[PDB]
């Protein structure tokens, strides 16, 4: 039957589809009653060179097919005619066999007693596990936000400190060029009080050098601790989403124990 | 860009000591005013200067400049000596003497270009790239083309510049607009200022509604000269007189009738027919007007002028590789993760030209693989757009559970340069962050290009060398290539057609697009076809694209609104895009090019290179119409913080800036004012955010005091709306508000000569912490729908106040006056059930606002724009709105507010209250049963099924957003939203039950 069939699985939207062959080998393949929601009309779709390439099953006089030569008297008939082999037959474009089926209630791992706790228990433990792990991962992109912009801040102002140092070393560069020839020469005249006010003044001028190489370093010592810090960030985001993705795919699958009922009164209640 | 005017500090105290080093190596310490001009300073310091040693070695004072260090980290030289040295931004209190070099006005003038766009422009000069270099002057001569087009007949061209007629796209008003005009006329006044006192007088007039401004000008001359028997030829001659000497200007603001359009096109007057309105004109002196336009100049810059054997891609005789190294920077926890690898694939816009690679999984702590990753795709099957796309992903394994993989870092690159050369040799490229909420191993949307910031994953590749440049090849052989692969019907017509209906992102079969394939030369009947054909090429083969080619280098021009999708992340062709540019050159009226700009400029980031068709397209009518230069401004300096866009933006605002006139000088003025607002929003968000409202309230109002802030707060023109002028800030009027993030109500008086014609004064609301282009977006798609609405003839009056986003989440909001809060309004009434506010009290306060006669326009005000808006949020998910989400104007209009405010709150049916019936069904019992709620569903119903049948313009629009970055158009699947709501997938009938069920389920009737 067709309603049973591993890759049958019904009212499923385009979007979910692409959530399901995604990343897939070429062949996984996955049948819908198309989105036009119109009786007895159907759309195949399956992976083939990184793309999901749909296909549109007719329908006419009761027989089954996707070319205007129509043949088959079911689907079942239909899919697994192409699961022996290729489709290459209906266009040498592409050539894979329905290899990989993706079936609807396969990927079940409920293991135990299925007691309704099953759900109104092991539901809400995992979905509360899901919400706080959410929470950690959107403070982290917060402050790994701030944490990025204060860094960039940083940066920029150790190269003003370089521009800074840069323009106050060619000061004393040139406070040695055009002074030497003039204390050497107050040197001889015996003029020591000249002396001292180029010398008090170049003291004046490296004196204030050290100051702001100080504050340039004090500010690169933040920097790198601040770096630091920024990448333990990174890694810590990194570790918690494969496993926010793990138990996200639990606590939607733990909805198939819901979907026991059909009804949503089991989640209702929460 | 500034904090404050110096490192870490808001403010200069009024004497600081500022170092000054002499050409001579003497330090002095020289105390000056905080507000001290440069030259002031420099003529202190050589009168300082002879008291230190050496000073005969010193020059006139005339013959120096500065030279200082910004807090962006700019040797800059001050040639502009007038500036205040609090306005410097100086990094540390010193100034460097030095004899002055290089051009003085040209260094004075990209300081100003760097002060508007928020970085220096010589870290542009700095830049290795040849391709920015080649930007750079390679559109300087679209800045020449826009400068002398403009003042080719001055004064008046370069009046239509500064302020373009605001116009429609059309002169033909629809029907229910002309029933306003008297007997298809319009009544209009006319006024004029009379010297000795500027006392006013009025000239009423009843005029045709598509006369000419100079018809109205003949006719006020005409008017006044009644008695003053005046031969035929007399009066001829005075009307020409005043023709040639007078233009019109709107009472109250900068808008100005210099074209002759009818008077009915003009948007004010428009307007004015359908509010029913009295439109002020006031009759103004020509050379008065042209006396406020003082002549700019545009000169070429220092890198406009000078600078210091292939074979063809198709004689490539070998399939695709390329060489994965090692990776660096890798941030991972080696114990909770496996393993990394390097995923690829070669991308056509979105679409795999062929299956993923992946490197060999490794230990996170050695990232080295060194694998050639064979591609399966033959070398000449290159698309020219096509991409490689990788990043690196990490997996973590469990039996119990499947194993999860993850991407790090992604990163983009263009197999082909803006060259046409195929890339060759190793490479190495910086990886950027994955954006919050994406999964995917890889972002094909994403731009191309290395993250310039440090310390960031590092990946390192290599190329194929094929002992010689290869290039794309020429046009010439692609054609000739169609030719050798090259060697009606009714019912496969219908059906054609049938598929043009369908909205851009309806499921297209292979049977369908190879369909289209086959019928490819029958398409051009009907031109609509192309996206959907585009989608139909196979793009990895030579031969079909290059038959492609030939199709779209003779298809019949599409009209804009189906253009624009070609522009989307799903065309990436040069030659595909080049045509859907040109179709906008030619078709896409300023008017609706100012509309959809917000699209336009973030279309730009899917662009493959710098210079294109589309970036000199926008670039151009930028420089030529004031209006939508102002706006494309504010667009890209609004995402200068975004470095994956800061350097193409930041190029392109230099381009601007450096033709845009004088109208950069006001830029400035407008950046000035917001960056004052901002650093005092910021105090009051760091510093005093634990203080009071009420000591805040002092900060503000001290700090709002200061001479310096009201001198850049007073006399600037609104970022909203340029034409709106602001002046004297009414400080009684300013406060903040209650939100946690603290925004500023703040109030202008308007200083137009006639303000008390329009507003006389102006209030606006600016936030600093919220991101606003939710709200752009929303308000800007309300006003598409309510512009659909009018035309067809629903006069559903919706309310798409002015929004602006500025920076990262910093903008403005146009403050609606006389309006409330549905929740305000609640409150003014009184409790009627067991702790419940009475349901009338909405009802009887709209009849205290409007007694009499005026009732029933206000309840008809009412059920068209809640009709309105019930169908608008629906349609796009803003459903459930809390009653102090939603307003209503004393006037009786309804509009929501805040809806970024509603989606963050997320990150269904429409709102229909018991309240809202009242009002509709004028206070009656069972009101879900009389005939004004009948018509009122029957308003809702028409509104639906019209936006329905523009739901590929919606589409468009929102497609084009996907590279903005924003977390709500992230991928298509975010869009398929509105193909539920508008049910595309089904019939007229099928979506209107959908909607009328809809709306039964909310009212449970
Ligand atoms: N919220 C919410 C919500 C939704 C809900 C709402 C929304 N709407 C927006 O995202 C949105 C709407 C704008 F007009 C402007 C902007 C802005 F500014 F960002 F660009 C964003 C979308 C979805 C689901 C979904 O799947 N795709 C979204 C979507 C729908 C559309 F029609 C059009 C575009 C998009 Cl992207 C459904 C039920 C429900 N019940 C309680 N809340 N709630």
């Amino acid at each position: 039957s067709l309603q049973d069939a591993e890759w049958y699985w019904g009212d499923i939207s385009r979007e979910e589809v692409n959530e399901k062959l995604r990343d897939t080998a070429d062949g996984t393949f996955l049948v819908r009653d198309a989105s036009t929601k119109m009786h007895g009309d159907y759309t195949l779709t399956l992976r083939k060179g990184g793309n999901n390439k749909l296909i549109k099953i007719f329908h006419r006089d009761g027989k089954y097919g996707f070319s205007d030569p129509l043949t088959f008297s079911s689907v079942v008939e239909l899919i697994n005619h192409y699961r022996n082999e290729s489709l290459a037959q209906y266009n040498p474009k592409l050539d894979v066999k329905l290899l990989y089926p993706v079936s609807k209630y396969q990927q079940d791992q409920v293991v135990k007693e299925d007691n309704i706790e099953a759900v109104g228990k092991k539901l809400h433990e995992y979905n509360t596990q899901f919400q706080e792990k959410s929470r950690e991962y959107d403070r982290l992109y917060e402050e790994y936000t701030r944490t990025s912009q204060e860094i960039q801040m940083k940066r920029t102002a150790i190269e003003a400190f370089n521009e800074t140092i840069k323009i106050f070393e060619e000061q004393c560069q040139t406070q040695e060029r055009y002074s030497k020839e003039y204390i050497e020469k107050f040197k001889r005249e015996g003029n020591e009080k000249e002396i001292q006010r180029i010398m008090h003044n170049y003291d004046k001028l490296k004196s204030r050098i050290s100051e702001i190489i100080d504050s340039r370093r004090r500010l690169e010592e933040d920097l790198k601790k601040q770096a630091a810090e920024y990448r333990e960030i990174d890694k810590r985001m990194n570790s918690i989403k494969p496993d926010l993705i793990q138990l996200r795919k639990t606590r939607d699958q733990y909805l198939m124990w819901l979907t026991q009922k059909g009804v949503r009164q089991k989640k209702l209640n929460e | 860009p500034s904090s404050g005017e110096l490192w870490g500090i808001h403010l200069m105290p009024p004497r600081i000591l500022v170092e000054c080093l002499l050409p001579n190596g003497m330090i002095v310490t020289l105390e000056c005013l905080r507000e001290a001009t440069l030259i002031t300073i420099k003529h202190e310091l050589f009168k300082e200067a002879r008291k230190y040693p050496l000073h005969q070695l010193l020059q006139d004072e005339s013959s120096y400049i500065f030279v200082s260090v910004t807090q962006e980290a700019e040797r800059e030289e001050f040639f502009d000596e007038t500036r205040r040295l609090c306005d410097l931004r100086l990094f540390q209190p010193f100034l460097k003497v030095i004899e002055p070099v290089g051009n003085r006005e040209e260094k004075i003038l990209n300081r100003e270009i760097g002060f508007a766009i928020g970085m220096p422009v010589c870290e542009f000069d700095m830049v290795k790239d040849p391709e920015v270099q080649d930007f750079r002057r390679n559109i300087l001569n679209v800045c020449k083309e826009a400068v002398d087009l403009r003042d080719l007949n001055s004064p008046h061209s370069r009046a239509m510049y500064v302020y373009p007629p605001n116009v429609e796209s059309s002169p033909e008003l629809p029907k229910h607009i002309y029933n306003k005009l008297d007997k298809g006329q319009i009544i209009v006044v006319i006024w004029v200022i009379v010297s000795p006192n500027n006392d006013k007088q009025k000239y009423t007039l009843k005029i045709n509604h598509d006369c000419v401004p100079e018809q109205v000008i003949a006719e006020a001359i005409r008017k006044k000269t009644r008695s003053m028997l005046l031969s035929s030829e007399q009066l001829k001659l005075c009307v020409l007189e005043y023709q040639g000497k007078y233009i019109l200007k709107v009472c109250g603001c900068d808008e100005y009738f210099l074209e002759k359009y009818p008077l009915s096109q003009y948007k004010y007057i428009r307007s004015c027919i359908m509010l029913g309105r009295m439109p002020n004109l006031m009759l103004m002196a020509k050379e008065s007007l042209y006396s406020q336009l003082p002549m700019d100049c545009f000169t070429m810059p220092s890198y406009s002028r000078r600078i210091s054997s292939t074979k063809s891609l198709w004689v490539i005789n070998s399939a695709l590789r390329i060489k994965i190294l090692c990776a660096t920077y890798v941030n991972v926890n080696i114990r909770d993760i496996d393993k990394i690898y390097v995923r690829t694939g070669i991308y056509h816009g979105g679409e795999p030209l062929c299956d993923n690679v992946n490197t060999q999984r490794v230990p996170c702590s050695n990232p080295r693989w060194n694998e050639w990753l064979n591609y399966d795709i033959y070398i000449p099957d290159l698309p020219r757009a096509a991409r490689l796309c990788l990043s690196i992903c990490s997996v973590k394994g469990r039996k119990g559970a499947k194993e999860e993989h993850c991407p790090l870092a992604w990163g983009n690159i263009n197999l082909f340069d803006y060259t046409d050369t195929l890339v060759s040799g190793k490479m190495a490229l910086n990886l950027w962050p994955v954006p919050h909420g994406l999964e995917d191993l890889l972002n094909p949307i994403g731009v191309t290009g290395s993250n310039p910031n440090k310390e960031t994953p590092c990946l390192e590749l290599e190329f194929d060398w094929f002992s010689s440049v290869v290039k794309f090849p020429d046009m010439s052989v692609i054609e000739e290539h169609a030719n050798w692969s090259v060697s009606l019907r009714e019912n496969d017509k219908e059906q054609l057609k049938a598929i043009s209906t369908r909205d851009p992102l309806s499921e297209i079969t292979e049977q369908e697009k190879d369909f289209l394939w086959s019928h490819r030369h029958y398409c051009v009947t009907i031109p609509e076809i192309l996206p959907k054909l585009l989608l139909s090429v196979k793009w990895n083969s030579r031969d079909e694209v290059a038959q492609m080619y030939c199709l779209v280098k003779d298809w019949p021009p599409i009209k804009p609104e189906q253009a624009m999708e070609l522009l989307d992340c799903n065309y990436p062709d040069p030659m595909v895009r080049g045509f859907a540019v040109r179709c906008l050159e030619k078709y896409l009226t300023d008017d609706k090019l100012s509309q959809y700009l917000i699209q336009l400029v973030q279309v730009l980031k899917y662009e493959q290179y710098l210079d294109n068709l589309l970036v000199r397209f926008l670039l151009k009518k930028a420089l030529t119409n004031q209006r939508i230069g102002h706006f494309f401004f504010w667009h890209l300096k609004s995402e200068m913080h975004n470095k994956t866009v800061s350097q193409r933006f930041g190029l392109l605002l230099e381009s601007y800036c450096r033709a845009c006139g004088m109208y950069l000088k006001h830029l400035n003025r407008q950046v000035e004012a917001m960056e004052k607002l901002i650093n005092l929003t910021d105090i009051l968000k760091q510093e005093k955010k634990d203080e009071t409202q009420k000591v805040q309230m002092k900060f503000l109002v001290e700090q709002m005091r200061r001479p310096d802030f009201m001198d850049a707060l007073q006399g600037f023109l609104s970022p909203l709306n340029p034409a709106h002028q602001l002046g004297n800030l009414r400080l009684e009027e300013c406060r903040i508000m209650s939100s946690a993030k603290r925004p500023l109500w703040l109030n202008w008086e308007n200083p137009d000569i006639m303000s008390e014609l329009l507003f006389q004064n102006n209030e606006i609301i600016f936030k600093n912490g919220d991101d606003l282009r939710q709200d752009m977006l929303t308000l800007q798609i309300i006003r598409i729908m309510e512009n659909i609405w009018q035309n067809q003839g629903l006069d559903l009056r919706m309310l798409p106040y002015g929004c602006l986003s500025i920076g990262d989440c910093v903008g403005l909001i146009e403050v609606v006056r006389n309006s409330h809060t549905i929740m305000q309004i609640q409150c003014k009434g009184g409790l009627k059930g067991a702790l419940q506010f009475n349901s009338h009290t909405l009802h009887q306060w709209l009849k205290d606002k409007n007694k009499g006669e005026i009732y029933d326009a206000a309840i008809d005000l009412f059920t068209r724009s809640c009709a309105g808006y019930c169908v608008a949020t629906f349609i796009l998910g803003i459903g459930d709105r809390h009653n102090s989400n939603i307003m209503v104007k004393d006037d009786g209009q309804l509009f929501h507010i805040d809806f970024g405010h509603f989606l963050d709150h997320k990150k269904v049916p429409f709102v229909l209250t018991q309240d809202f019936l009242i009002v509709i069904s004028k206070g009656a019992q069972e009101c879900t049963k009389t005939r004004e709620f009948e018509r009122f569903q029957e308003m809702c119903y028409k509104a639906y099924l019209a936006i329905r049948q523009h739901a590929n313009l919606f589409i468009n629009l929102f497609s084009m957003m996907l590279g903005s970055g924003m977390p709500e158009l992230q991928s298509f699947d975010d869009i398929a939203y509105i193909r539920k709501t508008l049910a595309l997938d089904k019939t007229e009938q099928e979506a209107l039950e959908y909607f009328m069920k809809q709306m039964n389920d909310a009212h449970h009737g």
